[PDB]
RNA sequence: GCCGGGCGUGGAAUGCGAGUGCCUAGUGGGCCACUUUUGGUAAGCAGAACUGGCGCUGCGGGAUGAACCGAACGCCGGGU
RNA sequence: CCCAUACCCGGCCGUCGCUGGCAGUCGGCAGAGCGAGAAAGAGAGGGACGCUACGCCGCGACGAGUAGGAGGGCCGCUGCGGUGAGCCUUGAAGCCUAGGGCGCGGGCCCGGGUGGAGCCGCCGCAGGUGCAGAUCUUGGUGGUAGUAGCAAAU
C-alpha cells in the first residue's frame, strides 16, 4: 500500500485539436514536428494554441494589433494569432503590416493589403521564421465574451456586480426588494 | 422518531481535502474601508503629481551624475585539485596533452 | 426545484397545448398550391397586368 | 509438412476458462454471458473469498502474442478469391479463413488458389 | 471574542481606532476580515521584531567581512548535535545511584 | 443522437443515475417557481435580487414606436458613407464638408464616444447629445437638426 | 502618495510543481472504538468533543463475527 | 519454525506521467553520427524492418470502491445514405451442438446438423436499441399428484 491520493494525477489538458478539420490537423503535424525538434519555445506557445477551443482563441480586432504594434521596440517584426484578425470600423488609418493568422475576415484583408500590408498563414510562417525569430505573438481579448459577466460572486451579495440572468430587462424585472433600500434591502 | 442533532464529525476530514488555503496574498491591497479625510487629500496628491514633474527629471539627471564622477574616481589536497583540473573539460585541454606523448 | 443558477423561466403550457398543436407539414404543398393559382388567375386576366392595380 | 509461421512463441495464458455470470448454474434464464453483478449485498461484487471470479484488465493477453491462433497465425476472414491478394505479403503472419456462407463451389477456388499464395487456410477441407 | 490572542497588520488610522486585517477560520477557509478596534485593546506585536533585529547584523555582516573576504554564515542553523568533549573527573569519583526502598506515606 | 446520450450508458445500473437514498421521485421540491418565499428563499435571494415587489409608474397603452430612438456614436459615424467620400473630403483642399445624413442611414441620435478623424463635416440628425456637439465642432464640423 | 538609484550568501529544517475559472451529480436517516464528556441505577441507552474506522472493503488473525489486531486489493512465479 | 492480496526481485496487462523519442527511409548528386557530468559549430573563407503520425517506440511510477461522474468500445439490436465488380437454391435468415478457436470482457469467428430465401462487412446517419426481479404484462409448463377427492335425502 502506498500513501497518496490519485485524485489529481491525471492532468486535464488538450493533447490534440477536438477539431476533425483537416487543414488544422496538417498545421497540428507541422508544429508538433517543429515543437518538438527546435529548441525555440516559441513553436511550444504556436502548438499548444492550435489546440485550444474556439472560447479559448478569441478574435483579434485590427485595432488591438494596429495598436499593440506602435510599441516601441517593434515596426518590424512579424505579428502572429493563433485566432482570427477581424476588421475594425472605428479605426481610420492602417499602416503596413505582416500578419500571420489562422483566419482573416474578408473586409480586414481588403483594408491590411490595400495598406501595402502582407497576410501570411501558418504554413508560410514556418518557412520565414522557423524558430519564431523577429515575430509578435498576439491575443485576442480572452475574458472578452459576454459569459464572464455573469461569473464571480453571485449577484446579490455584498459589493457583487455580477449581471443576474433575467428573460428580459425593464423597472419589473428584478429591480424590487433585493435592490432598493426602499424595499426590504440592498447589496 | 427523534434524530442526530448537530455533530462536527467527519467535517475537518471534509475541510483538508481541498487544503485550507490562506486568502489571496497581493501587493497593492485595496483601499476601502480607509478613512475618507485621508483618502480624499491622497487623491489631491496624486491629481498634482506632475506639476513638479520638470524638478524630477533635473533632480534626477544629477542625482545618476552624481555617482557617475564617483565611480569613475574610483575606476583539501592539492594532489586532488591537480587531477579535477586536468579532467575538466575545457580548461584541462592543454593539460591532457602531455598524456598524448605518454604512450609515445 | 431550481438548480445553482439560472433564469426564471416562465413556460406557458400549462393548459392543455397538446390539443392544439398546429404543425406545418403542408406548407410546401400550401407554397405549391399558391403559386399555382397565382399563375392560373395571371392566365384568366392574361394581357392585364399579374401585380394587379 | 503444413505453412510454418514467421516466428513461433510460446502463448501464454492468464486463465483459460470463461468468466461465467453469477447464479448463471441456478438458472436457466440466467445465461452464461458475463454481467457485472451491481446488488448492494453480492458476495461476488465485493471479492469474497471462494466466489467467482469477476474479469479484470489484469488477465489482459500479451500483446505480442494477442489473438494469436496455437498455430501460430491470427485469423482474417475472406468472402471471394480478391480479398486473398491481400494476404500476399502477410503471408508468414496471417491466416485466411473462409466465411461459412460461401458457397462449397467457390471454397474450391479459394482453397487452391491460396495454395498457389501459400497463404494458410484454417478450414480448407469444409464443405466436401 | 473570535479575535482576541490573534494577530494582524494595520491599514487604516482614526482617530482614536485603528482598523486591522485579521486571519479568522472559517469552517475550512480562511478569511482576512477587517476590524475597526479602540487603541486599548491593542499591542505592538514583537513577533517581528527578532527578525528586523536579525535584519541588521546581516545587513551588517555583509557589508563588513565583504572587504575582508571572510565568508560569515548568515542563515540561522538549528541546534546542532553536540560536538565531542571530555569530561574530566580530577580527584572526586561518580558518587553511586541507588533506588530508595519504598515506605507508605499515608 | 440517442446512441451519444448518457442513457445508453446507464443501462445495467439500477438507479439510472439518480441513487438509491433519494430516488428520483416526481416533484420533491413543488413544481415550477413554487417556494420562491418560503423553501426556494435562499436561491432566489442569492441569484435573483431584486424579483419580489412592486417599482415604478404603469403605463397602461405603451407603443414602442414613440419612444423609438436608435443612437449612433462618432467613432463609426464616417461608415454611415462610403469610402469615397471620406478620402475626396481630405483631399478636397476647397475646405467643402460632405454632409452625413444618419437618420437616412437609420439612426436619430448622435453620441460622442468615439474620436474623430481631423476633417470637417455636417452631420444632419434629429437629436445630440451635448459631447457630440462639441466634438463635431472642435474638428470643424456643423451640427444640423432634421425633424 | 509618487518618482530615481543602490544593494542577491534567495537569509531556519524537511518535503513538494503550482495557480485559477466554469459546469456539476450524488448526499443532507448514519453507526462504532481509544481518550475527554452530559443526563441516567444502568443499558448492545440518550447526547456531545477529538482522531481513526465501518458505511463504500476484500485479505491474514481473533473457532464464529459490519467496526477489534495486522494489512488495504491489476494477473502470476520466487523470497520474506 | 509456519503464512496475507502486506514488503522485496522478476514476468505480463492497463492507467497516468515524462505536455518523452521518431518526418533522418538525409545512399556513387552516397559516407552509415549525436549516451554526452560541464553556456555553445563533426560550419564556411550494392545496403533488413519501419512512419493506419488518430501511427510506432522508450523510460518511470501506480491499480480497493457503493451513490455518483467521465472516457473507450474492431460490444450488441433495428432502419437509412454510401461503399464492398460483397455473400446466396453447389443452400440466406433462424435454431441445435460432448466440435475447433479468439477476446480481460461485452461478444465473435469457424466445423457439423437442421432449415428453405434472403443476408452481411466497412464509413456515416437515425432510434420505440440490450432485462432476472417491478405481489410486472401475455402465453406456456412443472412440483404438489395419480394426491385431495367422485360420502345429504334407506
Amino acid at each position: 500500500g502506498v500513501d497518496i491520493r490519485h485524485n489529481k494525477d491525471r492532468k486535464v489538458r488538450r493533447k490534440e485539436p477536438k477539431s476533425q478539420d483537416i487543414y488544422l490537423r496538417l498545421l497540428v503535424k507541422l508544429y508538433r514536428f517543429l515543437a518538438r525538434r527546435t529548441n525555440s519555445t516559441f513553436n511550444q506557445v504556436v502548438l499548444k494554441r492550435l489546440f485550444m477551443s474556439r472560447t479559448n482563441r478569441p478574435p483579434l480586432s485590427l485595432s488591438r494589433m494596429i495598436r499593440k504594434m506602435k510599441l516601441p521596440g517593434r515596426e518590424n517584426k512579424t505579428a502572429v494569432v493563433v485566432g482570427t484578425v477581424t476588421d475594425d470600423v472605428r479605426v481610420q488609418e492602417v499602416p503596413k503590416l505582416k500578419v500571420c493568422a489562422l483566419r482573416v475576415t474578408s473586409r480586414a484583408r481588403s483594408r491590411i493589403l490595400k495598406a501595402g500590408g502582407k497576410i501570411l498563414t501558418f504554413d508560410q510562417l514556418a518557412l520565414d521564421s522557423p524558430k519564431g525569430r523577429g515575430t509578435v505573438l498576439l491575443s485576442g481579448p480572452r475574458k472578452g465574451r459576454e459569459v464572464y459577466r455573469h461569473f464571480g460572486k453571485a449577484p446579490g451579495t455584498p459589493h457583487s456586480h455580477t449581471k443576474p440572468y433575467v428573460r428580459s430587462k425593464g423597472r419589473k424585472f428584478e429591480r424590487a426588494r433585493g435592490r432598493r433600500a426602499s424595499r426590504g434591502y440592498k447589496n | 422518531a427523534k434524530s442526530k442533532n448537530h455533530t462536527t464529525h467527519n467535517q475537518s476530514r471534509k475541510w483538508h481535502r481541498n487544503g485550507i488555503k490562506k486568502p489571496r496574498s497581493q501587493r497593492y491591497e485595496s483601499l476601502k474601508g480607509v478613512d475618507p479625510k485621508f483618502l480624499r487629500n491622497m487623491r489631491f496628491a496624486k491629481k498634482h503629481n506632475k506639476k513638479g514633474l520638470k524638478k524630477m527629471q533635473a533632480n534626477n539627471a544629477k542625482a545618476m551624475a552624481a555617482r557617475a564622477e564617483a565611480i569613475k574616481a574610483l575606476v583539501v589536497s592539492r594532489k586532488l585539485h591537480r587531477l579535477a583540473y586536468i579532467a575538466h573539460p575545457k580548461l584541462g585541454r592543454r593539460a591532457r596533452a602531455r598524456i598524448a606523448r605518454g604512450l609515445r | 426545484a431550481p438548480s445553482r443558477n439560472g433564469m426564471i423561466l416562465k413556460p406557458h403550457f400549462h393548459k392543455d397545448w397538446q390539443r392544439r398543436v398546429a404543425t406545418w407539414f403542408n406548407q410546401p404543398a400550401r407554397k405549391i398550391r399558391r403559386r399555382k393559382a397565382r399563375q392560373a388567375r395571371a392566365r384568366r386576366i392574361a394581357p392585364r397586368p399579374a401585380a394587379g392595380p | 509438412a503444413a505453412l510454418r509461421p514467421l516466428v513461433k512463441p510460446k502463448i501464454v495464458k492468464k486463465r483459460t476458462k470463461k468468466f461465467i455470470r453469477h447464479q448463471s448454474d441456478r438458472y436457466v434464464k440466467i445465461k452464461r454471458n458475463w454481467r457485472k453483478p451491481r446488488g448492494i449485498d453480492n458476495r461476488v461484487r465485493r471479492r469474497f473469498k471462494g466466489q467467482i471470479l469477476m474479469p479484470n484488465i489484469g488477465y489482459g493477453s500479451n500483446k505480442k502474442t494477442k489473438h494469436m491462433l496455437p498455430s501460430g497465425f491470427r485469423k482474417f476472414l475472406v468472402h471471394n478469391v480478391k480479398e486473398l491478394e491481400v494476404l500476399l505479403m502477410c503471408n508468414k503472419s496471417y491466416c485466411a479463413e473462409i466465411a461459412h456462407n460461401v458457397s462449397s463451389k467457390n471454397r474450391k477456388a479459394i482453397v487452391e488458389r491460396a495454395a498457389q499464395l501459400a497463404i494458410r487456410v484454417t478450414n480448407p477441407n469444409a464443405r466436401l | 471574542k473570535c479575535y482576541h490572542g490573534k494577530t494582524g497588520r494595520v491599514y487604516n488610522v482614526t482617530q482614536h481606532a485603528v482598523g486591522i486585517v485579521v486571519n479568522k477560520q472559517v469552517k475550512g477557509k480562511i478569511l482576512a476580515k477587517r476590524i475597526n478596534v479602540r487603541i486599548e485593546h491593542i499591542k505592538h506585536s514583537k513577533s517581528r521584531d527578532s527578525f528586523l533585529k536579525r535584519v541588521k547584523e546581516n545587513d551588517q555582516k555583509k557589508k563588513e567581512a565583504k572587504e575582508k573576504g571572510t565568508w560569515v554564515q548568515l542563515k540561522r542553523q538549528p541546534a546542532p548535535p553536540r560536538e565531542a568533549h571530555f569530561v574530566r573527573t580530577n580527584g572526586k569519583e561518580p558518587e553511586l545511584l541507588e533506588p530508595i526502598p519504598y515506605e507508605f506515606m499515608a | 443522437p440517442s446512441r451519444l446520450r448518457k442513457t445508453r450508458k446507464l443501462r445495467g445500473h439500477v438507479s439510472h443515475g439518480h441513487g438509491r437514498i433519494g430516488k428520483h421521485r416526481k416533484h420533491p421540491g413543488g413544481r415550477g417557481n413554487a417556494g420562491g418565499m418560503h423553501h426556494h428563499r435562499i436561491n432566489f435571494d442569492k441569484y435573483h435580487p431584486g424579483y419580489f415587489g412592486k417599482v415604478g409608474m404603469r403605463h397602461y397603452h405603451l407603443k414602442r414606436n414613440q419612444s423609438f430612438c436608435p443612437t449612433v456614436n462618432l467613432d463609426k459615424l464616417w461608415t454611415l458613407v462610403s469610402e469615397q467620400t471620406r478620402v475626396n473630403a481630405a483631399k478636397n483642399k476647397t475646405g467643402a464638408a460632405p454632409i452625413i445624413d444618419v437618420v437616412r442611414s437609420g439612426y436619430y441620435k448622435v453620441l460622442g464616444k468615439g474620436k474623430l478623424p481631423k476633417q470637417p463635416v455636417i452631420v444632419k440628425a434629429k437629436f445630440f447629445s451635448r459631447r457630440a456637439e462639441e466634438k463635431i465642432k472642435g474638428v470643424g464640423g456643423a451640427c444640423v437638426l432634421v425633424a
